[PDB]
């Protein structure tokens, strides 16, 4: 999952 | 109908891209309600500035919010820039700026019966800075969410310099009482540091146990871009204690930059920065869009190390590859090497960081272990190229190995980086050619100059708007990213009609900024007079005690002869000294009683002012700047790598007074020296003085005005009360004055002579400031940033506004 | 046109009211992106919780914003709820319940693709409560809110427990690592608080100096009324190190409840609270839109004291006035004890607090000098009336002049306030007649009792919707404003359809509750089974090892006989012990233990299960009772005062077991006795069995089936790997039992058998429950506080639904 | 000023  | 597409309705569809005045209301009145639980007559007006922050914020968010999602989608390579300090400034106006609000805010905020310029005065400077390091970061960051990159900022999350009998008096910055509404806690991302222990050999990898944990909690600020809907980020981590007496050992690590265990602390600060930073990113890149999974890590990661200060990221991401990862150490090595690059703004050789083993050793042990592996294979290479020179190797090697042996943080930096740079083509130079001979020698390409820059944005569209609006109508605002469009200003230097607005734009911030002084320090002041500023930390090598000397003598032709044509002249010198830099706080009270004197006695009138700029930073330097007429770049030859301020002087309308060494050299190469105010020694010219030997005597007597007020100094004169007081400078001025403060007093003097000459003359001033004006293009700090994405980090700029409607 | 009517714009004109589905969506996705500074692919369920209750309390605040508004216009009397805990559970629900939100919320988050169930499970409960007090205090605020009055909520601002080989284990409850979406910060309003130092006596009123300072941090939280558009604070205050090694013993002023310096540190929390309240107060007053302003103080501010814990606001509100406000020492006096009323919730003569004087006068001097000070004058008039009576005097006295001589908190509190009162009637006749005999023969109007009671909101409305549901067909929904509404429900003491309806609303709850003990503690659980609860804090006092006894007992039934008709039987024991508490510990064990026996035993099979029930909070307060059959009161007589539990269980259709003491007393008043469950020794009872004297030894071996489990335990039975290990609780039950649990292991064991019975004729339990329903509306926390209004407040309840359009 |  997306890490911003 | 309709599925999971319902978690699609999770979105900012219908709350972003709509900055009209309504709306713009309704929002500030949603956060002073809501947000602040507030309401009209119990808001204060901190609570407005909140309300119209908290405003603000959620158009920076909707498009950071965007911005972060190109990201992912778009999977570019990643830019981490790595500095202890951020000097960031002030907020609002600034995103105001980039986002193109400040005239529906400007409206929305005159209809709820509010003073916008009061609201924006409430907000306090972000102590994230302490000097150019953190306020080049600053407009790096900047330039970097302009020129389109997938950057990031990390650096720590933690000072009011007060005046009193003429002395400085520290105070506390407590920047965070009321909190900061730009910053976002997500505590849901800390991470565990660790410090002391030791480490066990298993033949399943080594392993570091009984280890001290200390948590870093990350704080996000939104970075924007100018105008084209990109926003970056800055994530500043704080300690926290995990669950006896240690639970602030934590917290020390966090309170207070540049700080025995002052040393250590400094140590664990530095490490903490690194570590939770490093692990940070190893988690985003294994959670990109994207045999094994770090093959890639170079071409998606680049970290610039500003400074030796963060120069244990080598082994730390060395130790997580090997130990965590666990890829060979040859591997590692070959992924590190291409992720970091170095920055070295250090003139010096006696100032690099230098740890002493025995604590590198009690504190981070897997460490040190590294650090001893990176320094024998780095010999190990050298004694086969050269088999013989036993001593290129002890000098070349990490290691200081004597007393105490040390290990030369900036010898880790450069083995560990594949580029190493410097701020300015000579600094850049002595880098390469001296400082790191036998480092350039081997691998000669690894070296090279970035030379420092100023961001356009902050420093002039902002501080001065007037000189932006003027240059605007006579050169479009394509100026805006790309400053060296200013060169097509020289098409005005026959204009004496364009000479004449300039000059008034100059009066005006110029009229302004008086207000401020009057309301401020109380003092009459002369509108008319030039205004000469020195604004610099106040230090030994930093001179302002020349100006100082430059000052009284000014004053003496006011008084051995009080009607003779003088050019009325309002100067200015702020800046702070370190709490426990004896002499500079001597100067600091030196130029205080002086200028009493120099104030009061009614026969100088409005003819010569003098003025401490208390409590100096970056908002504060937003108001004098843009109403400056001299800048005083006076530091001794040889001591100045760059000069970021040296460059907002001159890009608004200031003119130049200094010698030939850090910014002012380009300066002159870019204008022409003939437009600039160059004097006293080159650095060659004091390469000779010193074999030559220097005592003040000489100077003191042939030059009589010095006398005058070198004797009027010590003889009690600005010192009534204790004309014996400053009788600490005279002995570190003849006796140790390791700048040579007198040996110019000449040059100087009378180079300023000429200035009040030009300054007689508008019109050769203005034809002359739009000489600088538009030679100041080359000095963006976009320009700077372009050149690092070429030739450092491989990464290129964007001009794409990111869509906010998608 | 349109001036300073500009500032008017700043009104919640059109963000308030509009409580649909699209707004709801649209503030949710404004909350999870602008606030949360998250998205759809990157929030975790977390992310929603927050974005939802956000939602949630812009509403609540709306209302909160229209509230205070009214209150500042009507200048009301207001009252000040002092307590040092406030156990308030979840807030999410119950502010949609009381606001009228919970269905469009419903939908709007059905919409986004959410599961609110998800999100409403997210929430930990708010660590302020630690027993009955901190949850009497939570349903006087919602009473408060709800009957409109102009309340506060004052306390300090701050504990897992967990099972683990059968044993309870701490753990820390970090109930604000995310934050606290609810409650917001006032810094601009801190405070400072002092403590040590000394008094220096001028001609110019006494000073206090030399003060060590902790500052004090309001954190405020709305109160919703239900439905009036009414909404109340709750102010929390947390302690803040001002600028050496000390700047933690502030924090620990506040960081856990209930903790020498633990004695110690516990006045410095009592004193922290109440001069930051006072201080509040004060400041609040003088501020009212309202010779002396404070000759009204007693008309316009009404403080309650739950329990000694505040008793220095006496001296402290007298320090105030006589060393700040400067008035004279009888004035202040009188206007003193008009604002203070206490409320006594201890039975006990052995557990009021009493503070040695040395201790009072190191931290405290300028307060002891005032204690002493009251109490001479308050000797000084007992002298008067009773001159020979010496033994009168040294009673009455405040302070306890022996071997290290010591203050009566509790003494403090009566002569300092206008009323005294207990909570329920026998309760309140001690304190009168007994517990303080010589002041209510003095000024016997001052005596007076209020009966607790329970909030039918959280209650009922909240937890058991299904049983509202039931009742609102019936009776219409005024019984939510007004309880004794229920009575009508006997009108269906024969609808034989009814009572199905009714223990089918039993069935649900008690089957959704089954769901959860398997999902949580895995076993099958018999949703047939009479689910019997026991849910009070672990102690001897409170018997629960009499369950136990009477669990094992039941297990036998089953194994001397494995066919014989017994009625299946979930039993649930739920509870904490202090970390401290040695015996409890072991009662919590040998809970433990036995349940492990007869779950696992496939002999016993669906017939009866054991459950500890861990980490019993209010949420699962609200979890199990609804769901429960047979609540288990069943305390030695005269050890409880009241009994909210208790209420709860009989409100929501489960039905009684014990003994005539506490509030079982005014349940059989109200229901009848025939409608409960009672037995075991009467006061009386046991008022003579102590004169006899107590030895197990008789009951032991003359009660069959006593020997059986008495020796099953300690013939380590249930505790195969340590036998002798529970030998620690047949010392402390034959020797020292101060409980005489085997004196009632009669009435019990064989009254439980007339449930069994009961239970078995479905008819004759739902009538019986349905008496018990219908009864309930007494112990409505409504109903107790307009008599604090009427008889101590002297305030007066509305039903005016506060306009949020004006 | 109104104090809440
Ligand atoms: C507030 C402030 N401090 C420092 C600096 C820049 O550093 P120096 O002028 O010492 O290079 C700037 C630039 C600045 O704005
Ligand atoms: C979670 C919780 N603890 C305690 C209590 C009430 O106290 P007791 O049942 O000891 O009077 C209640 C009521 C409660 O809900």
């Amino acid at each position: 999952g997306p890490y911003y | 109908l309709t599925d999971q597409e319902k978690r699609r309705q999770i979105s900012i569809r219908g709350i972003v891209g709509v900055e009209n005045v309504a709306e713009l209301k309704k929002s500030f009145n949603r956060h002073l309600h809501f947000t602040l639980v507030k309401d009209r007559n119990v808001a204060t007006t901190r609570d407005y500035y909140f309300a119209l922050a908290h405003t603000v914020r959620d158009h920076l968010v909707g498009r950071w919010i965007r911005t972060q999602q190109h990201y992912y989608d778009k999977c570019p390579k990643r830019v981490y820039y790595l500095s202890l300090e951020f000097y960031m400034g002030r907020t609002l106006q600034n995103t105001m700026i980039n986002l193109g609000l400040q005239n529906a805010c400007d409206e929305a905020i005159y209809q709820l019966g509010l003073d916008i310029e009061e609201l924006e005065e409430i907000e306090e400077d972000a102590g994230l800075g302490n000097g150019g390091l953190g306020r080049l970061a600053a407009c790096f960051l900047d330039s970097m969410a302009t020129l389109g990159l997938a950057a990031y900022g990390y650096g720590i999350r933690y000072f009011n310099q007060k005046i009193r009998d003429g002395w400085q008096v520290e105070e506390a910055d407590d920047w965070l009482r009321y909190g900061n509404p730009w910053e976002k806690s997500r505590p849901e991302f800390m991470l565990p540091v660790h410090f002391y222990g030791k480490v066990e050999h298993t033949n399943t990898g080594t392993k570091w146990i009984d280890t001290q944990v200390v948590l870093a909690l990350p704080y996000d600020t939104p970075v924007p871009g100018y105008m084209n809907n990109t926003v970056n980020t800055m994530r500043l981590w704080s300690a926290r204690a995990p669950n006896v007496l240690d639970r602030n050992l934590a917290e020390n690590i966090s309170r207070v930059l540049y700080p025995f265990e002052g040393k250590e602390l400094r140590l664990k600060q530095e490490y903490f920065v690194v570590a939770a930073t490093l692990q940070d990113i190893i988690r985003r890149f294994k959670a990109s869009k994207f045999g094994t999974v770090f093959d890639a890590f170079p071409d998606q990661v680049a970290i610039q190390l500003n400074d030796t200060h963060p120069a244990l990221a080598i082994p730390e991401l060395m130790r997580i590859f090997v130990d965590i990862e666990k890829l060979p150490w040859s591997k590692a090595w070959e992924l590190t090497q291409k992720t970091f690059a170095y920055t070295n703004h250090t003139v010096l050789p006696e100032a690099l960081e230098r740890w002493p083993v025995d604590l590198v050793e009690k504190l981070l042990p897997r460490h040190l272990e590294i650090i001893y592996e990176i320094n024998q294979k780095h010999l190990d290479r050298i004694v086969a190229l050269f088999p013989k020179d036993v001593d290129r190797l002890r000098r070349m090697s990490l290691i200081e190995e004597e007393g105490s042996k040390r290990i030369n943080m900036a010898h880790l930096c450069i083995v560990g980086s594949h580029a190493v740079n410097g701020v300015a083509k000579i600094h850049s130079d002595i880098v390469k050619t001296k400082v790191f001979k036998d480092f350039s020698e081997l691998e000669p390409d690894k070296f090279q100059n970035k030379t420092n820059g100023i961001t356009p944005r902050r420093w002039l569209l902002l501080c001065n708007p007037g000189l932006a609006e003027l240059i605007a109508e006579k050169i479009g605002e394509d100026y805006v990213k790309d400053l060296s469009q200013l060169t097509k200003l020289h098409s005005f230097l026959g204009d004496d009609v364009f000479l004449r607005e300039l000059a008034k734009v100059k009066q005006e911030n110029k009229l302004k900024f008086s207000q401020f002084l009057e309301t401020e320090y109380k003092v009459k002041i002369n509108p008319s007079s030039m205004f000469d500023v020195q604004v610099k930390r106040i230090h030994e090598y930093k001179r302002q005690l020349l100006n100082c000397l430059h000052v009284i003598t000014m004053y003496n032709r006011i008084k051995k002869d009080p009607k003779k044509l003088f050019v009325p002249r309002t100067v200015i010198i702020g800046g702070k000294a370190a709490p426990g830099y004896h002499m500079a706080k001597m100067i600091i009270k030196l130029i205080t009683s002086v200028a009493d004197v120099v104030n009061n006695d009614p026969m100088v009138g409005s003819k010569l002012k003098v003025i401490f700029l208390e409590n100096y930073r970056v908002s504060l330097a937003e108001k004098v700047i843009p109403a400056t007429d001299l800048s005083e770049q006076i530091s001794t030859a040889g001591t100045e790598a760059s000069g970021t301020g040296n460059m907002k002087f001159m890009l608004n309308g200031a003119l130049t007074i200094g010698t030939m060494d850090g910014a002012n050299v380009e300066m002159a190469e870019e204008a022409g020296e003939e437009n600039l105010f160059i004097f006293g020694m080159r650095i060659d010219d004091v390469a000779a003085l010193d074999k030559k030997g220097y005592e003040a005597k000489e100077y003191y007597e042939a030059l009589p005005e010095l006398k005058l007020v070198i004797d009027q100094i010590d003889n009690g004169f600005f010192s009534p009360k204790q004309p014996d007081l400053f009788k600490d400078i005279i002995n570190m001025l003849f006796y140790h004055d390791r700048f040579k403060v007198f040996a110019d007093y000449e040059a100087y003097v009378k180079c300023q002579d000429k200035v009040s000459q030009l300054y007689m003359n508008p019109k050769a001033w203005n034809t002359m400031v739009l000489k600088n004006i538009a030679a100041s293009g080359k000095f963006s700090s976009d320009r700077t940033i372009k050149e690092y994405a070429q030739n450092i980090w491989n990464v290129e700029p964007s001009d794409l506004k990111i869509s906010l409607s998608n």
